[PDB]
């Protein structure tokens, strides 16, 4: 669970990269289809799947909406992800491995984007709330 | 992979007890229930609204016998597991879109129902050679995904 | 999150399975450090770790208990797990990722041992509960 | 592992460019602030009660130097990467009784900083080969325990 000291963490790094979303977003599923190929069964039903593709740009908008929504839900993350996790698990039926493979990837361009704001505090507590934010998108799944 | 005497003829056992039409059923059948999301592939195979559903489902336990007659030719040479499952591989990946990591899943329900089957049988030295022989075969499947 | 339905499946399991805790425990740790020796880096304070042993015996007595205490305290984990939680976070120091490896046992053992018992239902729900009992377990760890 | 020509040179081109005493250092201290768990082995290091502490200790800087040089063994011969590190799998098993699990998340943090130190230039090709590299020592150094 989030102790007010990873809650702090979390919206104090948001406060940081949130005005860069949209590149997060594009960055970390681009890496995501790249070296985690497998991921793009879920997108079979697009043109095409290819990193920075307008596909991938506009999907990345969604997820970080999505991660920004939990950001502002942090004290609960379940109730507040509801929508995303019907939507996850009865229509996309995606399998919650791909979560952790996503979180690793968003994590990865944090870095390489916010060196400085990436500290290994902001590392722990951002990572905790991602598989938080991870195992709520799983709530409804089964 | 270097297979041991014990681990190949632990394999040949287990699958020369195993009745498909019932294992292979049973498998798939719990894997649905377990892990719902693996349900994603199969839209026209009728009502999966339920685990009793899914247990009276006649398409559900067809596939389950076919995935389990599929891994005979990994048994037949278990030093070839790679390239007998290469086409496998590029089927499930570019005609069937099935996310991988559904093997692994599938492989541990088939643990669980071969478990159940053969009981104090399926000792820790047994689920070692099982799981390692599982584990070749899941990576195989995934081989081709690009 | 385990709903109602899956609360009245683990009590019921329990309630038919909980007559066999010390087989099921002394089973599960030996399958463990048989299938998984890594593991067995946590048990380096014995003289030696093989299964079915004296010592072996006694910690599944152990779990099994942890894993009891979970059932009565199925309705919050977190809470009823706190000691554990401290216990396996500052003074063992358990990598998480075993708590995945024995949560695979122990479903083995019980399907072993209870196969008309450990129907698909019954074994989504102790699956869900394991997972909450393993991030209950972690809740101390960062 | 087959690895592609662009996989050996830029595993080569990373290594060539990480300054070891501070990339050693920053990464074991990082693995050690986000796993906690791995603080387990460095009991005589003193102080690890806070990342600030943690990145005071000159020990874990000393340590985190020291599994950095570590690699440089693979990277000359990335071939041969098992054989290379049978060794220390069996002192990181039977004398360090370290888990080897943290092999991987000492490996993830390591990415993390690598991630920070090169920024834009680490594209997810870049991503792609670092990161099988490292899951191939990984592998060496875990698969000695028995
Ligand atoms: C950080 C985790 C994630 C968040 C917060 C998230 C969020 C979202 C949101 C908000 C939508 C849009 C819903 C709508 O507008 O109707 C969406 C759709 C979708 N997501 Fe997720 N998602 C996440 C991870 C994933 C992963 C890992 C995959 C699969 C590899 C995935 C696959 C999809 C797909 C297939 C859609 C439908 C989009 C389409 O049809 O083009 N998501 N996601
Ligand atoms: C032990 C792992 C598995 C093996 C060895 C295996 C084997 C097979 C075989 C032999 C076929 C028939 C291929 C052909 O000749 O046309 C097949 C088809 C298929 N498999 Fe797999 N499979 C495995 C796991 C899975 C999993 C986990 C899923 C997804 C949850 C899956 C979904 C499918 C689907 C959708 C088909 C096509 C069914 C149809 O439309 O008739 N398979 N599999
Ligand atoms: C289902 C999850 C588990 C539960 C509920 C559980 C429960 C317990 C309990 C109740 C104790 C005794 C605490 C005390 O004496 O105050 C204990 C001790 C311990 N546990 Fe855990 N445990 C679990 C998983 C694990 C795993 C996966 C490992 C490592 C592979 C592990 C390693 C240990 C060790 C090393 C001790 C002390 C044993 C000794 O020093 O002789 N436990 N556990
Ligand atoms: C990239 C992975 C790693 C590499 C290449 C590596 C490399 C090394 C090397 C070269 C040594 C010195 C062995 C000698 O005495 O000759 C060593 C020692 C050691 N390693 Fe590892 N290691 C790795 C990861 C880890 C991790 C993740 C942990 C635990 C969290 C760990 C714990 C230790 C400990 C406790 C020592 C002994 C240090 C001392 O004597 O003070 N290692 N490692």
């Amino acid at each position: 669970s989030l102790s007010d000291k990873d809650k702090a963490a979390v919206r104090a790094l948001w406060s940081k990269i949130g005005k860069s979303s949209d590149a997060i977003g594009n960055d970390a599923l681009s890496r995501m289809i790249v070296v985690y190929p497998q991921t793009k069964i879920y997108f079979s039903h697009w043109p095409d799947v290819t990193p920075g593709s307008p596909n991938i740009k506009a999907h990345g908008k969604k997820v970080m909406g999505g991660i920004a929504l939990a950001v502002s839900k942090i004290d609960d993350l379940k109730t507040g992800l509801m929508e995303l996790s019907e939507q996850h698990a009865y229509k996309l039926r995606v399998d919650p491995s791909n979560f952790k493979i996503l979180n690793h990837c968003i994590l990865v361009v944090i870095s390489t984007m916010f060196p400085k704001e990436f500290t290994p505090e902001a590392h722990v507590s951002l990572d905790k709330f991602l598989s938080g934010v991870a195992l709520a998108l799983a709530e409804r799944y089964r | 992979v270097e297979w041991t005497d014990f681990e190949r003829a632990t394999i040949k056992d287990i699958f020369s007890k195993l009745e498909y039409d019932v294992v292979g059923p049973a498998t798939l059948a719990r894997c649905l229930v377990v892990y719902p999301w693996t349900q994603r592939y199969f839209g026209k195979f009728g009502n999966l609204y339920n685990a009793a559903a899914i247990a009276q489902n006649a398409m559900v336990s067809k596939h389950g016998t076919t995935i389990l007659n599929g891994l005979d030719r990994a048994v037949k040479n278990m030093d070839d597991i790679t390239n007998t499952y290469a086409e496998l591989s590029v089927l499930h990946s570019e005609k069937l879109h099935v996310d991988p990591d559904n093997f692994k899943l599938l492989a541990d329900c088939l643990t669980i129902v071969v478990a159940a089957r053969f009981g104090s049988a399926f000792t820790g030295e047994v689920q070692a050679a099982f799981q390692k022989f599982m584990a070749v075969v899941v990576s195989s499947l995934g081989k081709q995904y690009r």
